[PDB]
RNA sequence: AGACUCUGGCAUGCUAACUAGUUACGCGACCGGUCGGCGUAACUUCUUAGAGGGACAAGUGGCGUUCAGCCACCCGAGAUUGAGCAAUAACAGGUCUGUGAUGCCCUUAGAUGUCCGGGGCUGCACGCGCGCUACACUGACUGGCUCAGCGUGUCCUACGCCGGCAGGCGCGGGUAACCCGUUGAACCCCAUUCGUGAUGGGGAUCGGGGAUUGCAAUUAUUCCCC
């Protein structure tokens, strides 16, 4: 019964893991959390007013699942159809400061290393916090 | 066994006519647990009468230019249209649809008879596949306008006019669209 | 013209510094791969450079 | 002497197999360590072009096309042997690129 | 949910006809000069949940509304989320509201006529100023 | 004790690894009721509520599907389970088994075992895709 | 000294179609009449042992009306690989 | 007038990548990249043209080909011919003119008056 | 006719809710904005105070479509 | 015409891979499960691309002037795709404006030659053809989830830093299944909000600012923000 990040619904992660933050307390938040887009291509505001958090849980899963990959790739992850208007729409990038600013924080709370061959990539202490989260969830989902 | 959507049986649904005897859908042998099979039902002549007609009311409802394509997001549609009609039914779901295409299938029709501008139509029966085929399109077009211009969403509007047509009341599209080609085949003989 | 003022803008962007190696003419130019041949004296030298309409 | 490696590169099939088979055979005569030749993938090299010089017809193309196929044949010998292989096999259309180390 | 016994329906604030019938959120958007995006950001530095109608406020946030929306620079909304930048005459970072949309309009194209520009004959001539092709197009507004 | 197959749809590539086991059948690390099309996860319970968790006690299934959309990935799944059983059940157990189990499968639907062999059409000049062409005018 | 010119006979000098098209357009630019060097040119190609051939000369033959002129005689593959 | 919180006599004492730091981007990038050496003859003539000129009495009008000039707070009064494609026009450079090219106020088409179509 | 509804409850709007709605057999925030003539997200916001007293049973909820039935 | 040639569906038979992949073992890392996370044993199922095979109205039942062949069925991957090439005879069809192809020519030194500066080809009352966005609820917003294929690239770009974006700086790789890239594409899948309102649908028009490419963006070149 070894519970994996892998085995656990991937929304139900998400979202059980920016209020696992949120009580830490510990989370450089920027300034412009109120304030910014998070694409070129969009045109509203996030309701959420912790759209910080979960972008922080979406990029430790994605480092989990597949690490060695650097900001860029995150805007290729959090990218979608540019409306360009009249013109027919197309493939458009993510914001590369925000992720910027999540990955460069996860040094700041220890979950993620500067690796020699590329990019960013986890160290062996959060994939910890990963899995106890994952086996509360998972108890949650199974038990009640 | 073999359920649809995995709870709803197949096998205590009775068909009423014997014109629709062998064009009809699954009694014991074509159940399966989703429309979603991806089936070659056309490329020969005769294929479809073998297909569920969970398949072919999913395939009519995905009918205009903006979801053409789309399929799942159409088997929902119909999975909530149908918990909606056992809601009101109190019974299988399935026998409302049987129940619907028999009362809403044309049985004589209009022929274009003459030259172009003036029409000289003369009355000719329907026939069993085409019987089956038209009642799902009239359904479909209209839950697509009264679905189209209401707050009540497609699923909804799908399952009430498909149960007041297992009705045979005149509130519904489908036995609406029915009687006028059914006088105007009257007109002729 | 004037030796100061002869060539004095610059042939380096625009496609005017680009013209066929046969025709010297430079509207439909194929550019991709290397080529720098027209796109009508391209079908005349198209079986002699290697090219096969296999399909 | 480690890691000599032939590139053999050509544009038909037909006669860059008729010269794999070749220089295989001749280092296997000389009791060699052989790696067998890998295939590397066809490029395809494909222009559309309009047919007509003058753009008033039916609006018609061509497809015109290169197929590029690449091998890659390794051995395991001194640099002398390598050589008197390719050096006696020459056959025009199909080329050799050479490697050493 | 509750049913407020003290609940305006249709506000007249800055001498617009706002619709408190909606969400705080898109009932600023029809002000002229506010569109969807600004009054997000000053909503959310207003600290008021989006969830809240527009005529389910309180006085206090009525006038804390419009003050933050008056001078935005303090209450810690950036230079760019402005209507006009750093203007000919002063070169001042100001947001325009709906006052000021209708007369900074017609001073900006009364700027032109007198300085008798491309753009300033173009638009006293109710053609495109833009560059635009009407050779095809433009025939709405013309005979 | 192990053999390994392919199934295939349009683009999509699952491949399957029939090593004995106690019952583990992960499509790529994640479980078989986890695949994004929630809906169709029906679609992939279709062969194993037809041939009973018995005769899965034994087997563990490794999914590696690479290739393909989001619906064509799910029927190389389908596919590649449906045939690595019968493979496993042809080298090692006796043949009335993987008689009567393609049977069952063919009896349900034949596409559960066999390929589809229709993929796209190239399309071609003067249209807009494969055989829809561009609009003409006359005088 | 990287490159050796090296000047051969064609196997076959009526086979080759490219050495004799450059043979009848001198023909024509000696002031021949057309006709009769196709005809030379024609049998000449026919006898070296082609299974079948033709020649197309088209323009201002005879007149300021441009005709077209045809020598077709033996097989002819026009389609197919 | 004033130009961005600014009046023209500070305006006119002030150094040129302050005045970078007032204009906008398209007027920034072109002050960066430099002006060329047929642009910077023209500053000459036109300082010697409104320095032989009365003090009463406005620098004449001097031609010119160079349509994509940015307007200097320094050129302010001095009358300057514009081509056009065909002719030289007299266009008066105002205070309030700078931010501009010279090519708008030159204007190359003429305005369209539409008379009764012929056979369309 | 145009349709003008409202936003927040009435006085007879919320005394239909408790006594009107568990006897409906369909309960659908369209039913509702239908019916008593107000906004169909005022529906969804009473329907989950509704599942929240336990008085309606929840058989699908979706992005569009969700599907009430009465207690027992 | 057909045959042919290329492409597609099939081969658990063949060829052989450190510039492709799997399995095993070991090393770890986490809670017997996961690792695109690391290395050597094999190995060619997945990936490559070459040979050979395979499908023919082949078998069966009807129809048949019981010939030629036509409907239906079993087995099979396929009972069969999509293109290239395309005869005789023609057209006053288009192209001298693709050629240092071209006959008669016109001009040839204030040139119909060359080059340069600027403008124009895009100018707008109106008409005629493609095409793209929409008209909203099967929808829009936001968050999360999760899959390709041609096929370019000495410019393609990874990664790190500053910026809200557009962008800028440094250090790299790739002349290429070696790097971009496991091409974390979109539609689609789940959740939130909006609920028939010219409405947040849809962004035509117009102001202001910012950055890049270019000698030169004035006739908004583009791209970004209200
Ligand atoms: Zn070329």
């Amino acid at each position: 019964p070894g519970v994996t990040v892998k085995d656990v619904n991937q929304q139900e992660f998400v979202r059980a893991l920016a209020a696992f933050l949120k009580k830490s307390g510990k989370l450089k938040v920027p300034e412009w959390v109120d304030t910014v887009k998070l694409a070129k291509h969009k045109e509203l505001a996030p309701y959420d007013e912790n759209w910080f958090y979960t972008r922080a849980a979406s990029t430790a899963r994605h480092l989990y699942l597949r690490g060695g990959a650097g900001v860029g790739s995150m805007t290729k992850i959090y990218g979608g159809r540019q409306r360009n208007g009249v013109m027919p729409s197309h493939f458009s990038r993510g914001s590369k400061s925000v992720a910027r600013r999540v990955l460069q924080a996860l040094e700041g709370l220890k979950m993620v290393e500067k690796d020699q061959d590329g990019g960013r990539k986890l160290t062996p202490q959060g994939q910890r916090d990963l899995d106890r989260i994952a086996g509360q969830v998972a108890a949650a989902n199974k038990k009640h | 066994d073999i359920k649809l959507f995995g709870k709803w049986s197949t096998d205590d649904v009775q068909i009423n006519d014997i014109s629709l005897q062998d064009y009809i859908a699954v009694k014991e042998k074509y159940a399966k647990y989703l429309p979603h099979s991806a089936g070659r039902y056309a490329a020969k002549r005769f294929r479809k009468a073998q297909c569920p007609i969970v398949e072919r009311l999913t395939n009519s409802m995905m009918m205009h230019g903006r979801n053409n394509g789309k399929k799942l997001m159409t088997v929902r549609i119909v999975k909530h249209a149908f918990e909606i009609i056992h809601l009101l039914t109190g019974e299988n779901p399935l026998q409302v649809l049987v129940n619907a295409i028999i009362n809403s299938g044309p049985r004589e029709d209009s022929t274009r008879i003459g030259r172009a501008g003036t029409v000289r139509r003369q009355a000719v029966d329907v026939s069993p596949l085409r019987r089956v085929n038209q009642a799902i399109w009239l359904l479909c077009t209209g839950a697509r306008e009264a679905a189209f211009r209401n707050i009540k969403t497609i699923a909804e509007c799908l399952a009430d006019e498909l149960i007041n047509a297992a009705k045979g009341s005149s509130n519904s599209y489908a036995i609406k669209k029915k009687d006028e080609l059914e006088r105007v085949a009257k007109s002729n003989r | 013209g004037h030796q100061q003022l002869y060539w004095s803008h610059p042939r380096k962007f625009g496609q005017g510094s680009r013209s066929c190696r046969v025709c010297s003419n430079r509207h439909g130019l194929i550019r991709k791969y290397g080529l720098n041949m027209c796109r009508q004296c391209f079908r005349q030298y198209a079986k002699d450079i290697g090219f096969i309409k296999l399909d | 002497i480690h890691r000599i490696r032939i590139t053999l590169t050509s544009r038909n099939v037909k006669s860059l197999e008729k010269v794999c088979a070749d220089l295989i055979r001749g280092a296997k005569e000389k009791n060699l360590k052989v790696k067998g030749p890998v295939r590397m993938p066809t490029k395809t090299l494909r222009i559309t072009t309009r047919k007509t010089p003058c753009g008033e017809g039916s609006k018609t193309w061509d497809r015109f096309q290169m197929r590029i196929h690449k091998r890659l044949i390794d051995l395991h010998s001194p640099s002398e042997i390598v050589k008197q292989i390719t050096s006696i096999s020459i056959e025009p259309g199909v080329e050799v690129e050479v490697t050493i180390a | 949910l509750v049913i407020p016994e003290k609940f305006q329906h249709i506000l007249r604030v800055l001498n617009t006809n706002i619709d408190g019938r909606r969400k705080i959120a898109f009932a600023i958007t029809a002000i002229k000069g506010v569109g969807r995006r600004y009054a997000h950001v000053v909503l959310r530095k207003a600290d008021i949940d989006l969830t809240k109608r527009a005529g389910e406020l309180t006085e206090d946030e009525v006038e804390r509304v419009i003050t933050i929306m008056q001078n935005p620079r303090q209450y810690k909304i950036p230079d760019w989320f402005l209507n006009r930048q750093k203007d000919v005459k002063d070169g001042k970072y100001s947001q325009v509201l709906a006052n000021g949309l209708d007369n900074k309009l017609r001073e900006d194209l009364e700027r032109l006529k007198k300085i008798r520009a491309h753009r300033g004959l173009r638009h006293f001539w109710g053609l495109r100023v833009r560059g635009q092709h009407t050779k095809t197009t433009g025939r709405r507004g013309r005979t | 004790q192990s053999v390994q197959v392919f199934g295939r749809k349009k683009t999509a590539t699952a491949v399957a690894h029939c090593k004995r086991g106690n019952g583990l059948i992960k499509v790529n690390g994640r479980p078989l009721e986890m695949i994004e099309p929630r809906t169709l996860q029906y679609k992939l319970l279709e062969p194993v509520l037809l041939l009973g968790k018995e005769r899965f006690a034994g087997v563990d299934i490794r999914v590696r599907v690479k290739g393909g959309g989001h619906v064509a990935q799910i029927y190389a799944i389908r596919q590649s389970i449906s045939k690595a059983l019968v493979a496993y059940y042809q080298k090692y157990v006796d043949e009335a088994s993987k008689k009567e189990i393609k049977d069952i499968l063919i009896q349900y639907d034949r596409t559960l075992l066999v390929a589809d062999p229709r993929r796209c059409e190239s399309k071609k000049f003067g249209g807009p895709g494969a055989r829809a062409r561009y609009q003409k005018s006359y005088r | 000294g990287s490159v050796e010119l090296y000047a051969e006979k064609v196997a076959t000098r009526g086979l080759c179609a490219i050495a004799q098209a450059e043979s009848l357009r001198y023909k024509l630019l000696g002031g021949l009449a057309v006709r009769r060097a196709c005809y030379g040119v024609l049998r000449f190609i026919m006898e070296s042992g082609a299974k079948g051939c033709e020649v197309v000369v088209s323009g201002k033959l005879r007149g300021q009306r441009a005709k077209s002129m045809k020598f077709v005689d033996g097989l002819m593959i026009h389609s197919g690989d | 007038f004033t130009y961005r919180g600014v009046d023209l006599d500070q305006l006119l004492d002030m150094s040129y990548e302050q005045l970078m730091q007032l204009y906008s981007a398209r007027q920034r990038r072109r002050l960066n990249r430099g002006l060329r050496r047929k642009q910077h003859s023209l500053l000459k003539r036109l300082r010697k043209a409104k320095k032989e000129a009365p003090p009463m009495e406005k620098p004449e009008v001097v031609k010119t080909h160079l349509r994509d000039m940015i307007i200097l707070p320094e050129m302010v009064g001095s009358m300057v011919g514009v081509y056009n494609g065909k002719t030289f026009n007299q266009v008066e450079i105002k205070p309030e003119m700078i931010g501009h090219y010279l090519g708008e106020f030159s204007i190359t088409y003429k305005p369209v008056k539409h008379g009764r179509p012929g056979i369309g | 006719d145009k349709l003008n509804n409202l936003v927040l409850f009435d006085k007879a709007t919320y005394d239909k809710l408790c006594k009107e709605v568990p006897n409906y057999k369909l309960i659908t925030p369209a039913v509702v904005s239908e019916r008593l003539k107000i906004r169909g997200s005022l529906a969804r916001a009473a329907l989950q105070e509704l599942l929240s007293k336990g008085l309606i049973k929840l058989v699908s909820k979706h992005r569009a479509q969700v599907i009430y039935t009465r207690n027992t």
